[PDB]
RNA sequence: ACUCGUGAGAGACUGCCGGGGUCAACUCGGAGGAAGGUGGGGAUGACGUCAAGUCAUCAUGCCCCUUAUGUCCAGGGCUUCACACAUGCUACAAUGGCCGGUACAAAGGGCUGCGAUGCCGUGAGGUGGAGCGAAUCCUUUCAAAGCCGGUCUCAGUUCGGAUCGGGGUCUGCAACUCGACCCCGUGAAGUCGGAGUCGCUAGUAAUCGCAGAUCAGCAACGCUGCGGUGAAUACGUUCCCG
């Protein structure tokens, strides 16, 4: 319908950076492997906790395992309690040794992953789906220093049955321009009643920053 | 992509022909590429957000 | 001396200057056994016909890539932008009858979802 | 005349086979340009505490060039007569127009 | 032609049977192999799936693998 | 010319008058030629009778021909239809014997077409 | 001699790591060959880019690999010492040869 | 390139061994596609036979029988009202030089000579005398264009 | 030194001159220039549509099975065939076939992989392992159409290869149902195709080989790419289609 391309995959050559970083010969399938167990590991218990993004460094087979976070204090409960439970989980189901970093963003109404996460777990929990939107705008577009704001909402909003897609916005969000810095997070809400894919765009400025 | 399948393909086989790939992420059957392990759909979910290092989307 | 470069579809042909009377050497071969079909025969000596100096001039090519016929109108680049490199005032004359201009047609990229480039598959609606 | 009857998600019960041999052959009876007739069955609606929309499609190569039409109805019988009533006034149109 | 197959199970029953001189139907799974002009005379009970067709080895079907003097489908289009 | 049953034309080439006659090919009479020692560019009106004897008697000698490939080709294919086998009953039916298509193609063994 | 390949995703990266490489061994002081740039390798796989029936429409997902040369000559211990002491962008692997 | 205006058309290079325009452009139109060296050769050849049946200059020969095969006039198309016109149209120059050699070419084809060389070798001796059947299109285009004279004046 | 390989940079902006422009945008010509006016091609799909597609990639609400609608294996089927459609490939020959000699590519692929000279075969291939994790070694120094020469003389043929018989090789536990390839024979339809209809505006159409992914093997004539040789025509919006 709206045939539109995931742009941190439009722009991943340009701007924004890979998440997974090494080099593989003969080595690759194994690496993807490692890469997708450890992200379905990340999945559930940094989704409570908060996460935004998992990068994973990769020497000379050791591990580094990144997460940018808007919770250190969740992700780190007693000091190698939380961590190092799953820190020690990844390096039992890995056949390697972990250096897990866990990192802050500055501000979490800023990244498009964690208003996805916020807006969608507000959407699972009851609230107005319009009041919810409006509520995670607005106050992003000041927070830090956004251009762009695209919300779009699809599902059984509000446990109707028809799923009608809702499209709030304020400012420039130009998709057609690779100069854009957008962030993107798509999260799904969980109602009793269904899945409310929520997506969001971001645009930070027009700063290339070659 | 039963999990009674998915865990099939990757025992041991009584024989070398019966081995097969089947995509990691998922356990698609068909269309599995061998440089990924991965089948056309997670290969372009996870090329598209850039899990993958340094396969990207093509323009010559 | 003066050597040059001629680019063609995917041919590339280089050359060099010199003085003398009629000779052509291509990759240890004659202009005559290398291009037998005795159009390419003028499509590369036209250079040396426009500002005429056919016979007082003499210099062997190496070259590289494409088929035939890229290779002579490669040749017919080289040569022009060689009679550049002789005299100057050989170039207005040059470029007013179609030369020193090297042609960027190329073989253009094949099409997802097409038979080539620029064919679609045949489609009979019912 | 041949008659080529795909479903496209659905049963195809003798009494759809009959009919579509009924109303289809209305055509064989006026315009002898015919040739081959491609009939496929579409069922969507269905499921969604609604009432399922039919489509019918028909492909009919005349004697000469291609026909195609389409048709949604909440029955298949209702769609394939209207469909029917359609193709009788383009053909004799593609009959008509002309004959000077 | 290093070796031509032998089917191992079949191969191990067929000798049993002609060493005692004993000629008895046989359930066979095997569609693969008439290996040796050994099996002659044999009967063999053929198994396309779903039932066993039995099968007289003359000597003639030396080269013939065993599973197609019975056939696997049905056809007669009215 | 005459020869080992098959009639010969006015004017061909031997490689390819030799290739009138059931056993032999293209290769054959190249191999044949090649034996005997005529030369493959003879015409026919040209050729000599005691070429067609020692030709004659190296191609019924050393190799088989019009009743021995027709029987032996007969003999065999009413041979796997006497046991039963499957290409039996593909020989049977009239179907394409070595298993390919018989959904809309292999019209060269049903033959020419009935319509319903 | 001591000749280092190094390949990688990143021009910018492996050129920066040259850069590295060329101010380490020529700060250590030797006779070195300057970067030289063997040419790619591009692994390009086409995608159909439809959970189910639409064969044409696709995508295709390239895949480029870099390859930059460094040639050393005269190995001395101290020079030595410095190639596995650091690798800064580590998406890089170094062939030595 | 149509709807816009005219587009620019390609210019043309003469012949290295006849040195004519009108020969490279005999060549192009006998291209049966791939080959433009064959198609060099059958030109050449046939050309070659003419020059040893007349015994004359080629060029001249090919320019007497492209002429006595050069249409003026063309019939088409316009329907009004119900009812097919053919409508007769003044021909332009390359278009005449079109119709030309590619009715040479075609009705050379259906000649019934051994090799190409010989059928367009008789087929442009015979349009020289004026005795091909592309003589005889030339006359029945004219039969079409003069029988349907009157439809002409829509101006179109 | 020339290429070439890959890094950085210059370069096309109606910038410079002539005319129309309301002295506005913009358009017609000229110069310089490798290129002239979005130079060529990509990647890039707005708000929405069609209850279009997919609960079989995945995820999933609800309903159903839980002694089976789970699961394990052998054999069979997904390849059946009086038919009808659809996309392709090889053709119907002399611009051609067959034999001999000879010249030019681009891109790619390679570890329990790619595998050379040599020897055994007619040939698939066998024996053997040089050498390479590869601008190096191997895919032969890479092609085929091309050019030079000979033969064939318009014919159901030296066209065409379907089919069928015999004889093999390789892959695999296993080529019967159901693999490809080679050798010998066999040698059908087919004489440019009714109504109609499809593609394409320049390195395009047309034709010629080459590589790749999937893959032990292959139904590859497919798909994705690479290059070779390379045309015709566009008067123009009346008509058909959007």
């Amino acid at each position: 319908m709206g045939q539109k391309i995931n742009p941190h995959g439009f722009r991943l050559g340009i701007t924004t950076e890979w998440k997974s970083r090494w080099y593989a010969d003969k080595q690759y399938k194994d690496y993807v492997k490692e890469d997708v167990a450890i992200r379905k590991l990340l999945a559930t218990g940094l989704e409570r906790a908060g996460i935004a993004d998992v990068e994973i460094e990769r020497t000379r087979d050791r591990v580094r395992v990144d997460i940018h976070t808007a919770r250190p204090g969740i992700v780190i409960g007693r000091r190698g309690t939380e961590a190092d439970r799953i820190r020690a989980d990844l390096e039992k189901l890995t056949g390697k040794q972990v250096q897990l970093n866990i990192l802050e963003v500055k501000n979490p109404e800023s990244q498009a992953q964690l208003v996805a996460q916020g807006v969608a777990e507000q959407l699972s929990n009851r609230v107005a789906f319009r009041r919810a939107m409006r509520k995670a705008i607005q106050s992003a577009m000041r927070q830090p220093n956004v251009k762009g704001i695209r919300v779009q909402c699809s599902g059984r909003l509000g446990g109707a049955e028809m799923s009608r897609s809702e499209f709030y916005r304020e400012g420039r969000v130009p998709l057609h321009t690779l100069r854009a810095d957008i962030d993107y997070g798509l999260y799904e809400a969980k109602t009793t009643f269904g899945r409310i894919g929520v997506k969001v765009w971001i645009y930070k400025g027009d700063i290339v920053g070659g | 992509a039963k999990k009674a399948l998915v865990h099939k393909a990757n025992k041991k086989p009584k024989f070398a022909v019966r081995a097969y790939t089947r995509c990691n992420k998922c356990g698609r059957p068909h269309s599995v590429y061998r440089k990924f392990g991965l089948c056309r759909i997670c290969l372009r979910e996870m090329a598209h957000a850039g899990e993958l290092p340094g396969v990207q989307k093509s323009s010559w | 001396p003066i050597q040059t470069v001629g680019r063609r579809k995917e041919a590339v042909v280089r050359v060099r200057l010199v003085p003398g009377t009629g000779q052509f050497n291509l990759d240890g071969r004659t202009l005559e056994n290398y291009f037998p079909n005795k159009v390419h025969q003028q499509l590369i000596k036209a250079p040396l016909v426009t500002v005429d100096r056919v016979d007082q001039f003499d210099i062997y090519a190496h070259l590289d890539g494409g088929g035939p016929s890229g290779q002579a109108g490669a040749l017919r680049l080289a040569i022009a932008r060689a009679l550049i490199l002789v005299q100057p005032e050989d170039r207005p004359a040059l470029k007013k009858a179609g030369f020193l201009t090297r042609d960027p047609r190329a073989i253009e990229r094949k099409k997802y979802g097409l038979k080539k480039a620029r064919k679609a598959p045949q489609y009979s609606k019912r | 005349a041949e008659v080529v009857v795909k479903g496209r998600n659905v049963e195809v019960p003798d009494h759809f086979r009959t009919y579509v041999s009924e109303k289809l052959s209305r055509l064989e009876r006026f315009d002898k340009t015919i040739y081959l007739f491609d009939v496929e069955l579409d069922h969507e609606r269905n499921r969604r505490q609604r009432k399922n929309c039919q489509h019918v499609e028909i492909t009919a190569r005349g004697r000469g060039p291609v026909v195609r039409g389409e048709a949604c109805a909440d029955s298949f019988y209702t769609a394939f007569e209207s469909a029917v009533q359609k193709l009788e006034g383009r053909l004799r149109r593609a009959k008509d127009r002309r004959k000077i | 032609k290093k070796g031509p197959f032998v089917d191992d199970h079949l191969l191990k029953k067929v000798d049993v049977q002609n060493e005692k001189n004993t000629k008895q139907v046989i359930k066979t799974w095997s569609r693969r192999s008439t290996i040796i002009p050994d099996f002659i005379g044999h009967t063999f009970a053929v198994h396309d799936g779903r039932k066993h067709v039995p099968v007289f080895v003359t000597e003639a079907m030396v080269g013939h693998k065993l599973g197609e003097f019975a056939p696997t489908r049905t056809f007669k289009g009215h | 010319a005459r020869l080992v049953g098959v009639d010969l034309p006015r004017d061909k080439r031997m490689e390819i008058a030799l290739t009138y006659i059931y056993g032999i090919g293209r290769t054959r009479s190249n191999e044949i030629l090649a034996a005997t020692g005529i030369d493959k560019n003879m015409r026919t009106k040209d050729l000599t009778d005691d070429q067609v004897t020692v030709l004659r008697d190296y191609i019924e000698g050393n190799l088989k021909v019009e009743g021995d490939l027709r029987r032996e080709v007969q003999a065999d294919i009413r041979r796997k239809i006497e046991i039963g086998c499957y290409q039996g009953l593909r020989h049977r039916r009239g179907l394409p014997v070595r298993g390919q298509r018989t959904k809309t193609n292999a019209r060269t063994r049903k033959g020419p077409k009935r319509t319903i | 001699k001591i000749r280092i390949r190094l390949k990688a995703y990143d021009h910018e990266a492996i050129d920066a790591s040259a850069r590295k490489i060329v101010e380490t061994v020529t700060r250590t002081g030797a006779s070195v060959v300057g970067p030289v740039p063997l040419p790619t390798e591009k692994n390009v796989y086409c995608v159909i880019r439809s959970p189910h029936k639409y064969k044409d429409s696709r995508e295709h997902f390239e895949m480029r690999t870099h390859k930059r040369l460094i040639d050393i000559l005269d190995p001395t211990p101290k020079t030595v010492d410095a190639l596995m002491r650091i690798d800064l962008p580590a998406s890089v692997d170094v062939n030595i040869q | 390139m149509p709807r816009k205006g005219p587009a620019p058309k390609r210019p043309l290079v003469n012949d290295p061994v006849y040195g004519s325009q009108l020969v490279t452009q005999l060549v192009n139109k006998v291209l049966l596609e791939g080959k433009k060296s064959l198609a060099e050769r059958i030109v050449y050849g046939a050309l070659e036979q003419a020059r040893e049946k007349t015994g004359t200059d080629p060029v001249v020969t090919l320019k007497r029988a492209l002429d006595n095969v050069k249409p003026a006039l063309e019939v088409r198309s316009r329907r009004v009202g119900g009812a097919t016109y053919q409508v007769p149209v003044e021909v332009r120059p390359d278009r005449s030089t079109t119709l030309a050699l590619r009715w040479l070419v075609n009705f050379s084809r259906q000649r019934r000579e051994k090799t190409m060389v010989e059928r367009l070798a008789n087929e442009i001796l015979d349009a020289s005398n004026g005795l091909g059947a592309s003589v005889k299109r030339r006359e029945d285009t004219h039969k079409m264009a003069e029988a349907n004279r009157a439809f002409a004046h829509y101006r179109w």
